[PDB]
């Protein structure tokens, strides 16, 4: 299944404040009006970066796995939100062929709806941006525009080329595109142009 | 149109803003700094004229 | 530099200045003080875990603790008076506070006093050969202090062991924990002790009455690592007080400059650190300690 990435997958590329200005920036973004793969939990590549989105009514999706082999051989990322707490670990975990949830750890951290995330892995840093929005749609991604603020920057230095999800959702692949971003008075990105 | 904006630039401060190592290197280039100031000053006086 | 007319004369390279107005110099306010601001020190490295450990490992089975993703306060160590040996090779302790590293390894073990000398680059002996070897290019610190009060008891503490025989010398940071019967002769032992068949390990005699040379010493060896990865072990990088409405030389988390810092009315987003102008010029910051 495939759907249209209308204007989604814009994130603040840097931590800089800018107001009432159009700034041109080259980085890994989700190309406008591209094909996003639609899923109702296989293993997917991580070419240079991933745009994940999930439409949720009951918070079925919980986590992500990232790495190269993801079979207790090498370092791999596991990210999990369990009902109250977020957990991140980078152990060489022994995963099942079809891991899920019921109804050498070199790092550890503990903390109707659309949840959009961007994962990218640059200079050994794992950058995670996200945005939560209310929606009234059961078919596909809402058309419109909203920016993703960074949430986490993990200094892992771990090679990732593949990933998988842990529980419907959509996947897009980022590309090195130049964008023009419109920052309003409040420093929020309100519109963008794919150059 | 009759006049422009009478801009002036301090070459030193532009190139080597508040840096001593940079300034000492810049001295080796001679009068570039001075001649740019001089040219722009020329422009500004022309604007008034 | 006598008087402005002289500055003029020098600028024009003449003794005779014609009537006019001459641009001679450039007025620039000098910064009065230096401001350094970094975020509140948080997530200290677990040095306590290693130094304040209740029990230590034997030298042949020396413990290795990995230190990562934390702020390493070396001051608490090199300013402490609890250490007899604080030797650092190819690095100064004080400087460590200004440095980041990918990984730090705290190798902890116990030896006798006279063997402390073997824990150094280019040393030989039972310890340096069969138990714990430092590389010739070691660039870390060795900390050792007497532990007679803890690791000695009336009648002799024999919990601490050392390897007495080995078929070859250890490589730098090699760990051998094998208990294979040492074949001193030509006859295979087949895991049976006897003539030319000896157990490779032996106990230390740690009594409170023992000579300082034979008294137990706790040793921590800090090794510093720079990989193809982010440096996650950094020093405290101490801050200063903040001064407003003055020309200052400021340093915020990454960025330096010179200016006058004033109360702004800008509305940064919770994640935005420093603001910019049209001309990609830093115009505003967020103080890391006070938002
Ligand atoms: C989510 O799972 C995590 C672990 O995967 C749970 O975190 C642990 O909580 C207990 C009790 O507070 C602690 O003793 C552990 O140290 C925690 N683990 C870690 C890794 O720090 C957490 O309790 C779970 N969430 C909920 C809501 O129960
Ligand atoms: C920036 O955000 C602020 C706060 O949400 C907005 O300021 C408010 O604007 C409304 C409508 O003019 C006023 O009723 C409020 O009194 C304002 N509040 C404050 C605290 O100033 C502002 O409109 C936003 N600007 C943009 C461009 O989005
Ligand atoms: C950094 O640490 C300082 C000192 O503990 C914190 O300053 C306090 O801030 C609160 C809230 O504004 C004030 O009520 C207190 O008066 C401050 N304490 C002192 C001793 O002056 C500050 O909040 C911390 N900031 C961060 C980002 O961690
Ligand atoms: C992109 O999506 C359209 C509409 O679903 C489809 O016809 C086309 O084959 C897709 N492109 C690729 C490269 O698969
Ligand atoms: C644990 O990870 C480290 C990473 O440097 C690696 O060197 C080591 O071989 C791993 N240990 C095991 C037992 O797999
Ligand atoms: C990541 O993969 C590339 C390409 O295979 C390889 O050159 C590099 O060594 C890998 N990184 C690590 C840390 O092993
Ligand atoms: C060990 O604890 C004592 C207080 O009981 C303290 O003086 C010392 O600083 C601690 N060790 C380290 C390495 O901080």
């Amino acid at each position: 299944a495939y759907t249209n990435s209308f204007t989604r997958g814009v994130y603040y590329p840097d931590k800089v404040f800018r107001s009432s200005v159009l700034h041109s920036t080259q980085d890994l973004f989700l190309p406008f009006f591209s094909n996003v793969t639609w899923f109702h939990n296989p293993v997917l590549p991580f070419n240079d970066g991933v745009y994940f989105a999930s439409t949720e009514k009951s918070n079925i999706i919980r986590g992500w796995i990232f790495g190269t082999t993801l079979d207790s051989k090498t370092q791999s990322l596991l990210i999990v939100n369990n009902a109250t707490n977020v957990v991140i670990k980078v152990c060489e975990f022994q995963f099942c062929n079809d891991p899920f949830l019921g109804v050498n750890c070199t790092f550890e951290y503990v903390s109707k709806n659309l949840r959009e995330f961007v994962f990218k892995n640059i200079d050994g840093y794992f950058k995670i941006y996200s945005k939560h929005t209310p929606i009234n749609l059961v078919r596909d991604l809402p058309q419109g525009f909203s920016a993703l603020e960074p949430l986490v920057d993990l200094p892992i230095g771990i090679n990732i080329t593949r990933f998988q999800t842990l529980l419907a959702y959509y996947v897009g692949y980022l590309q090195p595109r130049t964008f023009l971003l419109k920052y309003n008075e409040n420093g929020t990105i309100t519109d963008a142009v794919d150059c | 149109p009759v006049s422009m904006t009478k801009t002036s630039v301090d070459c030193t401060m532009y190139i080597c803003g508040d840096s001593t190592e940079c300034s000492n290197l810049l001295l080796q280039y001679g009068s570039f700094c001075t001649q740019l100031n001089r040219a722009l000053t020329g422009i500004a006086v022309e604007q008034d004229k | 530099a006598l008087d402005p007319l002289s500055e003029t004369k020098c600028t024009l390279k003449s003794f005779t200045v014609e009537k006019g107005i001459y641009q001679t110099s450039n007025f620039r306010v000098q910064p009065t003080e230096s401001i350094v601001r970094f975020p509140n020190i948080t997530n200290l490295c677990p040095f306590g875990e290693v130094f304040n450990a209740t029990r230590f490992a034997s030298v042949y089975a020396w413990n290795r603790k990995r230190i990562s993703n934390c702020v390493a306060d070396y001051s608490v160590l090199y300013n402490s008076a609890s250490f007899s040996t604080f030797k650092c090779y190819g690095v100064s302790p004080t400087k460590l506070n200004d440095l980041c590293f990918t990984n730090v390894y705290a190798d902890s073990f116990v030896i006798r006093g006279d063997e402390v000398r073997q824990i150094a680059p280019g040393q030989t002996g039972k310890i340096a050969d069969y138990n714990y070897k430092l590389p010739d290019d070691f660039t870390g610190c060795v900390i050792a202090w007497n532990s007679n009060n803890l690791d000695s008891k009336v009648g002799g503490n024999y919990n601490y062991l050392y390897r007495l025989f080995r078929k070859s010398n250890l490589k730098p940071f090699e760990r051998d924990i094998s208990t294979e019967i040492y074949q001193a002769g030509s006859t295979p032992c087949n895991g049976v002790e006897g003539f030319n068949c000896y157990f490779p390990l032996q106990s230390y005699g740690f009594q409170p009455t023992n000579g300082v040379g034979y008294q137990p010493y706790r040793v921590v060896v800090l090794s510093f690592e720079l990989l193809h990865a982010p440096a996650t072990v950094c020093g405290p990088k101490k801050s200063t007080n903040l001064v407003k409405n003055k020309c200052v030389n400021f340093n915020f988390n990454g960025l330096t400059g010179t200016g006058v810092l004033t109360e702004s009315n800008k509305k940064f987003l919770p994640f935005q650190q420093f603001g910019r102008d049209i001309a990609d010029t830093t115009d505003a910051v967020r103080d890391p300690q006070t938002l």
